[PDB]
């Protein structure tokens, strides 16, 4: 009606996006990311929320509030990273790698699809949670100290380079490197998908298929 | 433009009720309003007649013929086709008195006209609006009834058909 | 113009609606002709849909809950009577509508005569308006759609949340 | 139940506007006023909070019969 | 007229226009663009729609012999009638296309929500994988008249089509 | 938006315009009631008043008194609603005669002497005859079965 729409803050209409040429282009995806292709058709990106908000309730302090593409591209980037490993792991149990000096309980699993029961049901399973639960909130709080805007960190830079890998490295290859974290990241999220609903329906192979003739669920 | 005068508007405030604008100009509103007469005076009678056959009343030598659409149906086109011939033939004979209102067959040749009827103006438009809406009403009327007919056999909906009372005619 | 005074109906979602342009040519008394028949029809609507929705849940505490559940049904089992009670007296109403309506100042659909107080200068009445219009609207496609169900489909009760 | 208003860590609801907010087009500025109003009269607290109690009593009474809490009572 | 849309300048004839010209220049007996100019552009995208899907769904209706596509279930010889299909693999495969159309339709809404202001052309979603339309906008246009005229015949041809059907064999 | 406002716009009379007091409907209503209607004749005003009151006067007697199971019941309710209509008469009656006085002179005043006595009248053969009518229609009540 009478009130201007918020199509025109959250959409650059004199630009349009790469991936999607009719669409116009989201006003926030600039190309200052890596891996920006100007794709986003829900406009989710443009979205006006402080998600850091879940961590830390609004109500407790003025907050400048990070913006909204750090925290979409830290679930990006942590999303990805937890499914490549995922990946790994699923394929070297199926292999049959069990740890190193373990017992019956690894040892007679027998398919990774099945071992997330038994594993929660031995309670090791508990265990993990407990640990990964520690990561999550030390880790987290870096999100509102640049929410706070006392800190410059950027998204997934947690100083974490044992190897130096890109230690000294010019920044277009860092950047060529990111890209290509985010790129194999994006890969196994989509990948674990299949290793997923496929082997629940089928059954667990190098192929994971499931028997077209035969039933599924 | 403005056909709030014309006979039959709708009441003061809505004027002439012209949901799709059909009516655009004098010209086409007679052509409407000639329409609308013809179709109401004909439905007028039409209702008449379906009743009275509904009910059972019968010409002589027509006693056997069923009625409603029915009729239509089943009894033989020849005995119909004297209704065209009947109807065609006034279709020719009725004469517009020009330069008067839509339907007006004054000029026709036998002798027509409001007559002894009406003497001072007023009462001539009372009898052209009450025309009007009469045909108005029979028109949905007839429709009602026929498409009630199809839908149940009742064409009267809360009766199967009248019973006269004409104590003279007896 | 009506057009270009109008203020209450126009929302969000689509603002002016009107695709067929049935509003094009229409004088100002055709065309609060129109709002008052919408607000009409709309507020029928909603009574009706709480009235089957209630008799749908079998909340019908009256004549020793003997009635069916089914709206439509229990509607030809209620007696004459009461019908006719229920025609004559929204037909009395009708008649006071009327002569509120000739009164100098009327404003379409309003009768209780809430110009007398407010005016739609004020925004919190022009937006609570507005509701009244935006659920009415909706409560009229909802009644057309509930009795399809019930004549057609053959349910009377929600096939939409019913699944949890 | 106890976590709903605010003290000194900036998350909760403040009564004053809570009760401020709630007004409408029949009842003037609404509930404006009352929180000063039982913040600084102690006759008023003890209108509201004697009249609930008294209250409970009654209603301790019919639930308590109907509805017998202890062994050996009815 | 509309707005310059490409459309109608049709020698095209139709003798059944009730009200207007015969010929199918600047269609529009109802009028609806001069009344709602607002929604020219609207309207010009779900006519290119329509036509669009309708000219896959011709298509998708001469070939019932089950070609190309394997599986008992979807065997066209135990679906004999194409039109069957829809209920006969409504929760197997009809489900499967609707997930894709959906998502495929949702993300145009950016587009839609804003037509006016938005520049885009109505029904141009850039859409040339073989980059072959005609460079010259003579024939551009052209080009994109023969769309329209071809499209508006399939949506008519689909109706006769399934209708047809729903009275014959097949 | 207040929906009460000082009536008449005096801030200090003692009334208010609420919803109740004056809204279309309560305005329509009360200006059309035989009491306040514009053009009624002091009898005529009488008449209507009566004609209402004494048709919904017979039913809590008929239906409810000391001979309501017997066949003569509803006769008993009749004679017993004319026996309050006379009470009420007396009244009126009594009321005009101190609030008026003896001699008048304006007319077509309801507040007169003369135009009481007209409006008693009026009630009067309203009433009586309005239950009467409640007595025929009661003797056959209809099931509008078809
Ligand atoms: C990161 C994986 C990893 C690696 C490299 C090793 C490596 C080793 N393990 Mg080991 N282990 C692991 C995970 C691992 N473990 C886990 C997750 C469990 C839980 C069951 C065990 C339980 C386990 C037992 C019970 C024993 C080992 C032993 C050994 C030995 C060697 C140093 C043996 C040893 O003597 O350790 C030094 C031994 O007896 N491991
Ligand atoms: C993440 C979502 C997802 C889901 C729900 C499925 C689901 C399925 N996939 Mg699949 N797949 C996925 C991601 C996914 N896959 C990814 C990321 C790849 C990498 C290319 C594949 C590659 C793949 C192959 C190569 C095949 C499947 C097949 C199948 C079906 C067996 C099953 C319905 C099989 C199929 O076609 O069945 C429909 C099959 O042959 N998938
Ligand atoms: C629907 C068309 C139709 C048909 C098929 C008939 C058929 C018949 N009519 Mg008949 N009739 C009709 C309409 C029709 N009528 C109408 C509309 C009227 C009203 C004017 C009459 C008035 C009428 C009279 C007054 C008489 C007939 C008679 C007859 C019979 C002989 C016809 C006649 O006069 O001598 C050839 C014959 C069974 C005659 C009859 O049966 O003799 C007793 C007869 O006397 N009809
Ligand atoms: C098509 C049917 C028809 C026929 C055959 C006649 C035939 C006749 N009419 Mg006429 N008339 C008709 C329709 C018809 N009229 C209509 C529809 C009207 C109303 C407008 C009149 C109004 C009318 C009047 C006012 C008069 C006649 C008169 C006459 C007679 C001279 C003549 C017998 C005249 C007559 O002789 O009356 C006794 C006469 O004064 N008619
Ligand atoms: C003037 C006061 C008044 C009185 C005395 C009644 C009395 C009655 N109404 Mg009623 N009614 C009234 C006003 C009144 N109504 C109004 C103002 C409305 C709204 C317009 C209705 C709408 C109404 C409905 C819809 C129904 C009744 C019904 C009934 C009857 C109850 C059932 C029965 O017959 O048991 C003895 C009873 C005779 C019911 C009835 O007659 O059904 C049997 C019924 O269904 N009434
Ligand atoms: C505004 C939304 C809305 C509306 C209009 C309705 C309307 C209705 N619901 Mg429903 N419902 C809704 C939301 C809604 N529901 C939601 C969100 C849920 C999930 C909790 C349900 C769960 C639900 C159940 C489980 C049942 C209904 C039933 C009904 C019908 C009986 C009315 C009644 O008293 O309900 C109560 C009525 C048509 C009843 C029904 O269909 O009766 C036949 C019924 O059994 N509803
Ligand atoms: C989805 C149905 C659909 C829609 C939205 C349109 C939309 C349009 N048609 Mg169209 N058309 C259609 C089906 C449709 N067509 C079919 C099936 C035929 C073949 C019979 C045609 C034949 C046709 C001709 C010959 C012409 C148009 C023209 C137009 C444009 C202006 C006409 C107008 O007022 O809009 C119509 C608005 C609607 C909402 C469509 C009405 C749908 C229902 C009945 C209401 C407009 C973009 C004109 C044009 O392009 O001129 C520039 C023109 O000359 N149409
Ligand atoms: C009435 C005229 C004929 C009456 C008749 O023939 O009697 C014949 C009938 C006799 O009806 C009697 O009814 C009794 C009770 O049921 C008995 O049981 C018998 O049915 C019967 O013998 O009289 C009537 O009951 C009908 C008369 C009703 C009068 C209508 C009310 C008129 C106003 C009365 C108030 C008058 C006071 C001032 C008026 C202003
Ligand atoms: C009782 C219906 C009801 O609750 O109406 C409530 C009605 C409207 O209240 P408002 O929404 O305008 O005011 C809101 C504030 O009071 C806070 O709720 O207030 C009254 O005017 C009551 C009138 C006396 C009550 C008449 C007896
Ligand atoms: C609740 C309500 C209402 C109301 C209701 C009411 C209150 C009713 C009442 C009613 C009434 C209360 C009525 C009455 C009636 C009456 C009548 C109807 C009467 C009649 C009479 C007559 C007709 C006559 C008589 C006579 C005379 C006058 C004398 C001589 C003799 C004779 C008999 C002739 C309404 C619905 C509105 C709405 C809602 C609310
Ligand atoms: C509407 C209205 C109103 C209201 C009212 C009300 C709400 C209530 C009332 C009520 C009432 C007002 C009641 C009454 C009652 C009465 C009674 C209950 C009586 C009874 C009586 C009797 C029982 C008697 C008997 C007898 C006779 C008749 C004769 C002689 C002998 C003896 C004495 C035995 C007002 C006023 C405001 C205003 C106007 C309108």
């Amino acid at each position: 009606a009478m009130p201007d729409r918020m199509w025109n803050k959250m959409v650059d209409k004199t630009q349009r996006s790469k991936a999607m040429p009719f669409l116009p282009r989201p006003i926030n995806l600039d190309g200052s990311y890596v891996g920006d292709v100007g794709f986003d058709p829900f406009y989710l990106s443009s979205i006006d929320k402080n998600f850091a908000g879940f961590i830390q309730p609004p109500s407790w302090e003025e907050t400048n509030g990070l913006p909204t593409l750090y925290w979409m591209r830290e679930a990006e980037l942590k999303h990805g990273r937890i499914a490549m490993m995922a990946f790994a792991g699923w394929l070297a149990t199926d292999f049959g790698v069990r740890f190193p000096g373990a017992g019956e309980p690894y040892t007679s699993v027998p398919n990774a699809f099945s071992a997330h029961n038994i594993m929660v049901d031995s309670g090791a399973m508990w265990v993990m949670l407990s640990l990964i639960g520690f990561i999550e909130i030390s880790t987290a709080a870096v999100l509102v100290e640049v929410s706070k805007g006392e800190n410059d960190r950027e998204a997934g830079d947690f100083c974490f380079d044992p190897l130096g890998f890109c230690k000294g490295k010019s920044a277009d290859a860092i950047n060529t490197m990111k890209l290509k974290e985010l790129q194999n990241g994006r890969a196994a999220m989509m990948a674990f998908g299949g290793l997923a609903t496929q082997t629940a329906l089928g059954g667990v192979d190098f192929p994971y298929l499931v028997p077209y003739p035969n039933v599924a669920d | 433009a403005d056909f709030s005068g014309e006979i039959g508007a709708a009441n003061a405030e809505l004027g002439c009720w012209d949901p799709l604008n059909f009516c655009t100009d004098q010209a086409s509103f007679d052509k409407m309003r000639y329409a609308e007469l013809k179709h109401g005076r004909v439905a007028q009678l039409a209702a008449w007649g379906y009743a009275t056959t509904w009910s059972g009343a019968r010409f002589p030598g027509c006693e056997d013929f069923p009625a409603g659409h029915e009729a239509v149906l089943k009894i033989g086109t020849e005995n119909l086709i004297p209704v065209l011939v009947v109807a065609g033939a006034l279709e020719t004979l009725w004469k517009q008195k020009e330069g008067s209102f839509p339907g007006d067959f004054s000029a026709t040749s036998f002798p027509v006209g409001f007559g002894p009827f009406a003497k001072t103006e007023a009462d001539m438009i009372d009898l052209r609006t009450k025309e009007l809406n009469n045909g108005r009403a029979a028109m949905m009327g007839i429709l009602g009834m026929i498409v009630h007919e199809q839908i149940d056999g009742k064409p009267f909906i809360f009766f199967d058909k009248f019973e006269i009372y004409a104590p003279f005619g007896n | 113009a009506w057009r270009d005074e109008v203020v209450v109906g126009i929302t969000a979602p689509v603002g002016f609606f009107d695709p067929l342009g049935l509003s094009k040519g229409k004088d100002d008394a055709t065309m609060a002709y129109y709002r008052e028949a919408e607000l009409k029809n709309g507020r029928v609507a909603m009574a009706a849909c709480l009235g089957w929705y209630l008799n749908a849940g079998g909340v019908h505490p009256a004549f020793n809950s003997e009635l069916s559940n089914d709206p439509l049904k229990a509607m030809v089992e209620l007696p004459a009577v009461g019908w006719l009670q229920f025609v004559l007296g929204c037909g009395a109403i009708e008649w006071l509508g009327q002569q509120i309506k000739e009164r100098p100042g009327y404003v379409p659909g309003d009768l209780l005569g809430a110009s007398y107080w407010v005016d739609n200068s004020d925004e919190g009445w022009v937006m609570y308006q507005n509701k009244e219009l935006n659920n009415g609207r909706l409560a009229m496609l909802a009644i057309v759609g509930m009795v399809y169900q019930d004549v057609f489909v053959g349910d009377y009760g929600d096939m939409m949340y019913k699944q949890l | 139940a106890g976590h709903m208003y605010r003290t000194n860590w900036g998350i909760g609801h403040n009564m004053k506007e809570i009760l401020e907010a709630h007004k409408g087009p029949f009842t003037g500025e609404g509930h404006k006023g009352l929180y000063e109003i039982l913040t600084t009269s102690w006759h008023a607290q003890l209108a509201i909070n004697l009249a609930m109690m008294g209250s409970l009593s009654i209603i301790v009474a019919h639930h308590m019969y109907a509805m017998p809490p202890y062994p050996y009572l009815a | 007229f509309a707005n310059g849309l490409v459309g109608g300048e049709g020698p095209e004839p139709m003798p059944f226009n009730l009200v207007g010209e015969k010929n199918a220049k600047n269609f529009d007996p109802a009028g609806f663009s001069e009344r709602a100019p607002e929604w020219i552009n609207w309207f010009r995208e779900a006519e290119l729609k329509h036509g669009r899907q309708a000219m896959l769904a011709v298509v998708g209706m001469v070939v019932p012999e089950f070609v190309r596509i394997p599986g008992e279930a979807f065997s066209f010889e135990a679906i004999p009638n194409v039109l069957d299909a829809h209920d006969a693999l409504l929760d197997t495969s009809m489900k499967q296309i609707l997930l894709w159309i959906s998502l495929m339709e949702a993300m145009s809404l950016g587009a839609l929500s804003n037509m006016n202001e938005f520049d885009r052309e109505p029904g141009n979603f850039g859409f040339d994988p073989l980059g072959m339309m005609p460079k010259d906008a003579a024939k551009a246009k052209e080009m994109q008249l023969k769309e329209l005229k071809n499209g508006r015949l399939a949506m008519v041809a689909i109706g006769g089509m399934v209708h047809g059907a729903i009275t014959t064999g097949h | 938006a207040n929906f009460i406002k000082p009536y008449n716009d005096d801030p200090f009379v003692g009334h208010l315009a609420t919803p109740i007091t004056s809204s279309s409907l309560t305005r329509a209503l009360l200006k059309n009631l035989p009491a306040y209607r514009f053009g009624l004749t002091p009898l005529l005003r009488g008449l209507e008043i009566g004609l209402a009151h004494g048709y919904f006067l017979i039913g809590p007697f008929a239906q409810l008194g000391p001979l309501r199971n017997s066949d003569i019941g509803l006769l008993a309710g009749f004679l017993s609603t004319i026996g309050l209509i006379l009470i009420l008469t007396l009244g009126l009656t009594i009321y005009g005669a101190a609030a008026f006085g003896q001699e008048k002179s304006n007319g077509s005043e309801l507040q007169t002497k003369k135009s009481w006595d007209q409006f008693k009248g009026g009630f009067f053969v309203g009433a009586c005859g309005s239950a009467g009518f409640a007595f025929i229609c009661l003797s056959s009540i209809p099931t509008f079965a078809l």
